[PDB]
């Protein structure tokens, strides 16, 4: 795998693919 | 945090995996 | 607004839209 | 959970706020 | 709901979620 | 080009691609 | 309409231009 | 207009809702 | 069709729509 | 990581994620 | 090919690297 | 190349079509 540059909703898409049925949490600053 | 790191710099899939449940 | 079927990556894109800075938790397993 | 409420069934944007932090 | 920062195709995704079966119109300047 | 099935958010992403600055109108109800 | 033409059936990028402004 | 406002500044879901049919 | 400004994953979405069942190749610099 | 069904534009978004700068080739016909 | 491996069936992110250049 | 052109400047669908198999 390659390193990623992910902003906005693209981060959530990546988390989705990475975590699968495990799900994930999205927790930005502030 | 990860949300900011992936956007202002870069991040790996392995770092993202830490946020799975 | 409306009610539709939101599944998979579309579900998490909707959570991102609705929650934004609050963040959110995607737990398919419940 | 969220899948049953919003994918299998149908949910509003307001119900989706149930899963925010 | 939270305020949004939406460019390009992300605006059309948001309109899609917001409007549901009502549909919408996308009308940029110029 | 090609012909494929374009549904939901994928349909409006395609309209955005094809129409761009012209804008477009997504009316599922017809 | 667009759903029947492009989702239920199949449409080209040219037919999709039918729905531009 | 809305297309530019949401991108150069910010916009709400309630403002977006005005563009529904 | 209109000219496009496409970065990141939006380029791959456009290639997807454009090429259909023919598929495509994605080949960035470097 | 996980295994899920990845189809259509979601498949090519995953290839973009995984391959990135290497690039990739989407050949549905095989 | 990729469709049968990853869409019709199920594939890992590692199998997806089979289609990188 | 095309990847950079579409992002730093603009590109057409007709230019993209050259990258189909
Ligand atoms: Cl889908
Ligand atoms: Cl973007
Ligand atoms: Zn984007
Ligand atoms: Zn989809």
């Amino acid at each position: 795998f390659v390193n990623q540059h992910l902003c906005g909703s693209h981060l959530v898409e990546a988390l989705y693919l990475v975590c699968g049925e495990r799900g994930f949490f999205y927790t930005p600053k502030t | 945090g990860i949300v900011e790191q992936c956007c202002t710099s870069i991040c790996s899939l392995y770092q993202l995996e830490n946020y799975c449940n």
